[PDB]
C-alpha cells in the first residue's frame, strides 16, 4: 500500500563527516514500525536501529534514528571506514517493504577514467559473434558515460558492469562491451567509444579501424 | 551465539518449483536480486503472492517458503530474519531455462598504449551458466590491478564477464599473462595466454 523512497541514491563523504540518510513515505508510517538497516558487499545485512529511534544491540553510538510521520533519517554521526556501505529503511505496519537504498561511499580525490578499447579476438571471430570491450579503469566519482560509434554511426545495443567501490584506492572501474554479428561487424572500418566524466575536460574518445 | 542456517536453493526451471527451509537455535523472508536492494517478499509481496506460500514448523525448528510457479524474476538470494535480530547466511535461488554451460574465454590483447607504467590486458569469460565463475592471473600471482567484472545476463540467458588487469608497458615485452577461469558449476577450468596482437 505505501512506497518508500530515499535521497540521495549516493551519498560522498570522508572519514568524519555526519551522513544525514533520508526515508519518505507515501502514506503516514507509524514510529513504532520504521527500522534502518545495513548491508556491506558480500554479507547479510544489519538491523541498525527499528521503532525510528531505538538502536540495536552491539550498536556504536554514531547511528542516530529520527524522524515520524511521513519522514524519517539516518544519521551517522562521525563515518567511519567501516561505515561506507547500503542503508535501506524499512516500514512494518501496513506495508512491509524496504526502500531502494543509499549508497555511501569514501569521498576520494576526483580521478579521471583511463580508457581502453580491445577489438574482438580471432578465436572469437570464429563463432560468428564480435564482441568489442570498452574499459573506464579506476576512476571516481562513481558517475560516468560511454556512447558507442561503429562508425564516426550511433549504437542502442551494449551492456556495461561497475566494480564495487575497491577496498583499497577507493575507485570504480567500468566496461562497456558491444555485441555484433561478425556479419556486421566485418562490414564497418571505424569503431570507437566515446568516455564523458567529471575528471575529464572534454570527452575522451578511443578507436581502431577494423584492419589495423 | 544465535545462529540461522538456510537450505534449499538451487537451479529450477522456470516453471518449476523448489522449497527453501531455515532452521533456528515471527519469521520474515526476504531476497535480493543480482545487484539491486532488498525486497520484501513474505514474513506476501505483490509479484510472489498466490506462488509464494510461507508455512512454519514449531516442532521441527524451521520455517518454509514454498515457491510454486517459478519466475525469472524470482532469481535471487534469499533471506532468514527474526533485541538482537539474527540473519542467515542467504542462499540463492537461480531460476532460468538455459542448461549449465562452461564459458568461452576469449583474448583481450593489450593495445591501445593510452604509456608510463600502465597498460590493459584482460580476457572474455563469455557464454556460460550459472554463477559463479573465478578469475585469476597468472595461478594467484597477479594481485594487483586485476579487475573482475560482475557478471551481466544476456538475452540469450547465458551470463558474461570480463576480466582485466594493468600491468607496467616495460613488462609486456618480458612477462607473459595467463587468466585462470574457474567455473565450478560445469567442473571447468580454463587457462589463456593473453599476448599482444
Amino acid at each position: 500500500e505505501i512506497g518508500l523512497t530515499q535521497s540521495p541514491g549516493t551519498l560522498s563523504l570522508s572519514p568524519g563527516d555526519r551522513a544525514t540518510l533520508s526515508c519518505r513515505a507515501t502514506q503516514r508510517v507509524g514510529s513504532d514500525y520504521l527500522a534502518w538497516y545495513q548491508q556491506r558487499p558480500g554479507q547479510s545485512p544489519r538491523l541498525l536501529v527499528y521503532g525510528t529511534s531505538r538502536r540495536a544491540a552491539g550498536i556504536p553510538d554514531r547511528f542516530s534514528g529520527s524522524g515520524s510521520g511521513t519522514d524519517f533519517t539516518l544519521t551517522i554521526d562521525r563515518l567511519e571506514p567501516e561505515d561506507f556501505a547500503v542503508y535501506y529503511c524499512r516500514q512494518y505496519e501496513t506495508s512491509f517493504s524496504f526502500g531502494p537504498g543509499t549508497r555511501v561511499d569514501l569521498k576520494r580525490t576526483v580521478a579521471a577514467p583511463s580508457v581502453f578499447i580491445f577489438p574482438p579476438s580471432d578465436e572469437q571471430l570464429k563463432s560468428g559473434t564480435a564482441s568489442v570491450v570498452c574499459l573506464l579503469n579506476n576512476f571516481y566519482p562513481r558517475e560516468a558515460k560511454v556512447q558507442w560509434k561503429v562508425d564516426n554511426l550511433q549504437s542502442g545495443n551494449s551492456q556495461e558492469s561497475v566494480t564495487e567501490q575497491d577496498s583499497k584506492d577507493s575507485t570504480y572501474s567500468l566496461s562497456s562491451t558491444l555485441t555484433l554479428s561478425k556479419a556486421d561487424y566485418e562490414k564497418h572500418k571505424v569503431y570507437a567509444c566515446e568516455v564523458t566524466h567529471q575528471g575529464l575536460s572534454s570527452p575522451v574518445t578511443k578507436s581502431f579501424n577494423r584492419g589495423e | 551465539e544465535v545462529q540461522l542456517v538456510e537450505s534449499g536453493g538451487g537451479l529450477v526451471k522456470p516453471g518449476g518449483s523448489l522449497r527453501l527451509s531455515c532452521v533456528g537455535s515471527w519469521m520474515t523472508w526476504v531476497r535480493q536480486a543480482p545487484g539491486k536492494g532488498l525486497e520484501w517478499v513474505g514474513h506476501y509481496a505483490a509479484p510472489v503472492k498466490g506462488r509464494f506460500t510461507v508455512s512454519r514448523d514449531d516442532s521441527k525448528r524451521t520455517l518454509y517458503l514454498q515457491m510454486n510457479s517459478l519466475k525469472i524474476e524470482d532469481t535471487a538470494v534469499y533471506y532468514c530474519m527474526t533485541l538482537i535480530d539474527v540473519w542467515g547466511k542467504g542462499t540463492t535461488v537461480t531460476v532460468s531455462s538455459a542448461s549449465t554451460k562452461g564459458p568461452s574465454v576469449f583474448p583481450l590483447a593489450p593495445s591501445s598504449k593510452s604509456s608510463g607504467g600502465t597498460a590493459a590486458l584482460g580476457c572474455l569469460v563469455k557464454d556460460y551458466f550459472p554463477e559463479p565463475v573465478t578469475v585469476s592471473w597468472n595461478s594467484g600471482a597477479l594481485t594487483s590491478g586485476v579487475h573482475t567484472f560482475p557478471a551481466v545476463l544476456q538475452s540469450s540467458g547465458l551470463y558474461s564477464l570480463s576480466s582485466v588487469v594493468t600491468v607496467p608497458s616495460s613488462s609486456l615485452g618480458t612477462q607473459t599473462y595467463i587468466c585462470n577461469v574457474n567455473h565450478k558449476p560445469s567442473n571447468t577450468k580454463v587457462d589463456k595466454r593473453v599476448e599482444p596482437k
